[PDB]
């Protein structure tokens, strides 16, 4: 699914 | 555009406002992770407003599988 704000810091 | 669409009311209780926001996945600083649900022509709503734990949020983004919103996901396909 798309999503935003998911990527590892 | 950077922040348009962050700030929107996802659902009849979402909690996410532009005014008292903090973090609360471990993916999240600045701005509210969020997810597509793919019921009629799709909509963005907050992850934490559809009660998502992390793992599920993030194993979600890491596939192809569609996601439907506690709105829409019960609806006839
Ligand atoms: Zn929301
Ligand atoms: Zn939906």
């Amino acid at each position: 699914a798309r999503t935003k704000q998911t990527a590892r810091k | 555009s950077p922040e348009f669409g962050y700030w929107i009311t996802c659902c009849p209780t979402c909690d996410v406002d532009i005014n008292t926001w903090v973090p609360f996945y471990s993916t999240e600083l600045n701005k509210p992770a969020m997810i597509y649900c793919s019921h009629g022509d799709g909509h963005w709503v907050h992850a934490q407003c559809m009660d998502l734990e992390e793992r599920t949020l993030i194993h979600l983004s890491e596939g192809s599988n569609k996601y439907y919103c506690n709105e829409h996901v019960q609806i006839a396909r």
